[PDB]
């Protein structure tokens, strides 16, 4: 999965 | 409210051991109990929130990824009938999470948001919402499946519209919203150009800005860049 | 009990979902469920009440001491005084620990080890009731402390009694009760000098006993071969 | 801490 904040 | 009877200076203060406990589901509960005492919450509250329910919904949504693969596989040509429980557990799990997104939006829309006048705490809560229309979306089957998505769209765009006018390039904030808003573009709207184009141009105008920042805020900004690059190689 | 209307065979297929996902709250209420069907549980099933109950009441205590470090710390000389708040909040983890303590004792009282006459089903039951007075005795503090431990060598006791007459020496659950045991002695009983012997006399024993095993059950037990090892590098 | 199963 890509990144998120 | 079981936390109406605690100060909200208390319930702060046990978000915080909470934390460093480990305990996440009792967080987002504490934290749930400040927001319910109507003040606005600091720079450091709207975090111990985030953090909260970012870990609460983070485990759900791992533990629904799982369940879902097994259902998929399970529903594959050779496989042998189980029953219904696997279905029935994934529900579970969705339900269970749908409602950990309900209460985040609750409180983000009884009164969070309409409070909010500063770019860092509007903007914060906007991409909030966004992110939690998002894990919305990304269980979502229904006739309602658009609407969601569009819910999640507007509140980023919104956010997005304010940041840019509002906050500097290098912004943690500002670049933490392009950088989910880029996810929700590839992973949720069909978007792979939008995701790629927004994360380059984000991490670009960042770049020029970071001559203007201390040792501090520099470290804080690219870290966040970081994140953004990672997503790039991760799509081209 | 809302797993009451729930088949067995569904709870258990459940609580092996709960585990891929790493849902052990779920694994837990399942397991329950299951046992409360009334029939006695197989090898296997014993391992999933097993393993759900540890990852919970695990995190527990990983929890719970946090927060007593930090309340003691805040007893020290020069510390600020802070209010109840830390005292407040390891006595709510501690008394959710309790309950599940509790929880497990109540399955074993009702009515699993009264209907568990093979060795394999008795010693690990038999263990697990010396392990959940073990978690209740490191909470422990009141009048009834001492009953507490007492229970837990008391349990540890008879398994070890069964295991030593009907069990081989590399017995996996008996490698492990014995480790439990000694662990018990080391930390809640302030004999470490019984438990450095029991870890040694099982450790040499044990490995007398390997050439009469295959190549899957010599692995089984040289792994907790090794941790009675670890122990007593850690303790000598 | 030491080991146990
Ligand atoms: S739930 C995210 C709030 C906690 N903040 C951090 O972990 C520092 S890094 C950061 C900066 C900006 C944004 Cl939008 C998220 C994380
Ligand atoms: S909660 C422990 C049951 C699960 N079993 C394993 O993880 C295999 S190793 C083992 C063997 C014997 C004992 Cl008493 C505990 C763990
Ligand atoms: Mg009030
Ligand atoms: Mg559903
Ligand atoms: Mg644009
Ligand atoms: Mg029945
Ligand atoms: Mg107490
Ligand atoms: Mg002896």
């Amino acid at each position: 999965f890509p990144a998120t904040v | 409210g079981a936390m109406g009877s605690m100060e909200r200076a208390s319930l702060i203060q046990k978000a915080k051991l909470a934390e460093q406990a480990e305990r996440y589901e009792d967080m987002a509960a504490f934290m749930k109990g400040a927001v319910e005492k109507g003040e606005e919450l600091s720079n450091e509250e709207r975090n111990l929130l985030c953090v909260a329910y970012k870990n609460v919904v983070g485990g759900q949504r791992a533990a629904w990824r799982v369940l879902s693969s097994i259902e998929q596989k399970s529903n594959e040509e050779g496989s042998e009938e189980k029953g219904p429980e696997v279905r029935e557990y994934r529900e579970k799990v969705e339900t269970e999470l749908q409602g950990v997104c309900d209460t985040v939006l609750g409180l983000l829309d009884s009164h969070l948001i309409k409070e909010a006048g500063d770019a860092e705490s509007r903007v914060f809560y906007l991409k909030m919402k966004g992110d939690y229309y998002r894990y919305l979306a990304e269980v979502a089957t229904g006739d309602d499946k658009k609407r969601i998505i569009d819910s999640a769209r507007s509140a980023y765009q919104e956010a997005m519209d304010i940041s840019k006018k509002e906050m500097p390039p290098t912004n943690p904030i500002r670049l933490g919203l392009a950088l989910n808003f880029s996810v929700f573009h590839y992973e949720i709207a069909n978007s792979p150009e939008e995701a790629i184009s927004l994360a380059k141009t984000t991490f670009d105008e960042a770049m020029a800005d970071l001559h203007t920042l201390s040792e501090d805020s520099y470290k804080d900004s690219t870290l966040i860049m970081q994140l953004l690059r990672d997503n790039l190689t991760l799509w081209t």
